[PDB]
């Protein structure tokens, strides 16, 4: 069934799983026309899966050549991410292939259960939880390497740099939702605090600055503070 | 014009003989249906005045023999039975007939109902979803189950329907994933068509079949199984223009005979709404969206 509240520590059980997050997979710029109409222009998009168990992000760059000539885009996004993801669950040996899929939204179960047929033991399963990974093109390095594309390309970063050395899976996944979570309220704030204290650096092989467990706390606090009051600004309380 | 005897009607029973019925009080003096038209597939069906639960009945054909009904009060209910002696059978009809012990086949002249209900249905293929060989007539009822309803439990007494299911590799070929399934026109022409049936006659044939079922016997499996058959039409962008007319003549004849309070729930709304107004074939069913609109316009 879905996932939800009610069931969440079933991500951080041994059960191999992904979440398939498509939102930013087709992305345009709406501009005007010569003749004062609007047209799209597309720009590279990529498809967001992610291990929660592990951090594992296998970031498949959707280039802009795949959409030309096509019609219906919205609706090909969604299918085109179901036949990357099932090719990459082919591409993995089989005790490395997730028992469950789960999607961040339910456009995506038919096309991705159609593109699965030949996996009956995958479970494809929607959430009912409002998951912030839209906001993950809104990490510098994540943004950097797909707007650099030049070709289809499949990238790989793991989400939580290094704290499963420190901290549970559990732990990791609230932190890179919080994290997420603020990005996508208020990205300016959210990147300020990350980044307000110039000696605390990110890694060539990580994504977040290297925080030590107690920067990590004031950080998770100022984060949540920023959610609260943008939550505010936007519903004047 | 061929009849049905009946050898007595010891309980108390509506019967029914295709989309006419009747009641017969409990040791009323009644033998038969007399006149029935030969030349098409017909349906005794029967529900006790005791029990409303389980419709159930026979579909048969005249041309493949002399059949009657004698109530078996071990099992209960009304049983087809054949005479393989016609002399005998002719005599005892005769003899029901001079008494005048029989109703009568209403077949009103103006009307092509029937014909039209069953225009595809035949013995020789309803025995291919009933099986029950030593027999030439098949019994149905309210609760049996489909050959796919049981995959998701007694395979003898099961309705054979031909398995369709939009989500299968049957349905779905490898590569053109989101083509298949947005538009089933492979599935419909090349699987189906061409592969299993033959012909679009076949295809009509079980949704006849499927729909009467429902009808007659509040059987869910077929209701299943006729909204299945009509929303891989309405979802191929590609149909001969013969079977797009066709069916919506097909349709229009069991939207007509539907009785009207039943609708609520031998009617899903989702093929419907999807078959008529958002489906490929949206403008290809005039008939049938014309009667659905003015005799069930809140279903949609
Ligand atoms: C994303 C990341 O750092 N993954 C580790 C990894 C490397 C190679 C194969 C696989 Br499966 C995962
Ligand atoms: C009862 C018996 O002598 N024969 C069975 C039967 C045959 C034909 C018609 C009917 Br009604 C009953
Ligand atoms: C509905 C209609 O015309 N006649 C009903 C009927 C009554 C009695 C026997 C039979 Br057969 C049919
Ligand atoms: C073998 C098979 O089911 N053919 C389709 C069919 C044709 C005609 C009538 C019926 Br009932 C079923």
């Amino acid at each position: 069934g879905a996932m939800n509240s009610s069931n969440y520590a079933e991500l951080f059980n041994n059960d191999i799983k992904l979440f398939v997050d498509d939102t930013n997979v087709y992305r345009v710029t709406v501009h005007k026309t010569f003749e004062g109409n609007v047209a799209t222009k597309a720009i590279n998009g990529c498809i967001f899966t992610l291990n929660p168990k592990t951090g594992h992000l296998f970031l498949k760059i959707i280039h802009t050549s795949v959409w030309a000539g096509q019609k219906r885009l919205s609706q090909l996004a969604k299918w085109k991410t179901a036949e990357e993801v099932s090719a990459l669950v082919r591409s993995l040996p089989k005790e490395e292939q997730p028992k469950q899929i789960i999607v961040t939204r339910k456009a995506m179960l038919d096309p991705l259960e159609v593109h699965m047929l030949d996996f009956p033991n995958i479970a494809i399963r929607p959430t009912e939880l409002r998951l912030p990974f839209s906001a993950a093109m809104s990490i510098d390095k994540l943004s950097d390497v797909v707007m650099k594309a030049t070709e289809p390309q499949m990238v790989l970063f793991n989400i939580y740099d290094d704290w499963l050395d420190r901290i549970s899976s559990y732990t990791a996944f609230s932190r890179l939702t919080l994290l997420l979570r603020a990005l996508k309220t208020n990205e300016e704030s959210a990147k300020m605090i990350l980044l307000s204290d110039p000696t605390i650096t990110i890694k060539s092989y990580h994504l977040w600055p290297s925080f030590t467990d107690e920067q990590w706390i004031t950080i998770e606090s100022q984060m949540r503070d920023l959610i609260l009051t943008e939550y505010g600004r936007k519903y004047n309380v | 014009m061929n009849t049905v005897p009946f050898t007595s009607a010891p309980i108390e029973v509506t019967i029914g003989i295709d989309q006419y019925s009747f009641n017969v009080k409990e040791n009323q003096p009644f033998h038969g249906i007399k006149d029935i038209p030969i030349g098409h597939v017909h349906v005794i069906h029967f529900q006790h005045a005791d029990n409303s639960s389980m419709r159930y009945g026979y579909w048969f054909d005249c041309r493949m023999g002399n059949f009657y009904i004698q109530y078996d009060p071990k099992d209960g209910l009304y049983k087809m039975m054949e005479e393989r002696d016609g002399a005998k059978f002719e005599n005892i009809v005769h003899n029901f007939k001079e008494r005048q012990m029989m109703v009568s086949y209403p077949k009103i002249d103006e009307d092509d109902t029937w014909y039209n209900l069953t225009e595809f249905v035949q013995m020789d293929k309803i025995r291919k979803i009933v099986r029950k060989d030593e027999n030439q007539f098949s019994y149905v009822d309210s609760s049996m189950t489909t050959v796919q309803e049981n995959e998701l439990s007694d395979p003898a007494h099961s309705l054979n329907y031909t398995v369709i299911n939009f989500k299968s590799r049957e349905a779905i070929r490898p590569g053109h994933e989101m083509e298949d399934f947005l538009d089933k026109s492979y599935y419909l022409n090349t699987v189906m068509l061409q592969g299993i049936f033959k012909n679009s006659s076949n295809y009509f044939g079980e949704l006849q079949f499927a729909f009467l079922n429902a009808m007659f016997f509040g059987n869910y499996g077929s209701s299943l199984q006729w909204h299945a058959m009509i929303e891989l039409i309405c979802s191929s962008a590609t149909v001969p223009k013969h079977m797009l007319d066709k069916l919506d003549e097909i349709l229009y004849y069991q939207i007509k005979t539907l009785p009207e309070q039943y609708s609520d729930i031998l009617l899903n709304e989702r093929v419907w709404n999807i078959c008529l107004y958002s489906s490929f074939q949206k403008n290809s069913l005039h008939n049938t969206e014309k009667i659905m609109e003015n005799k069930y316009p809140e279903l949609l």
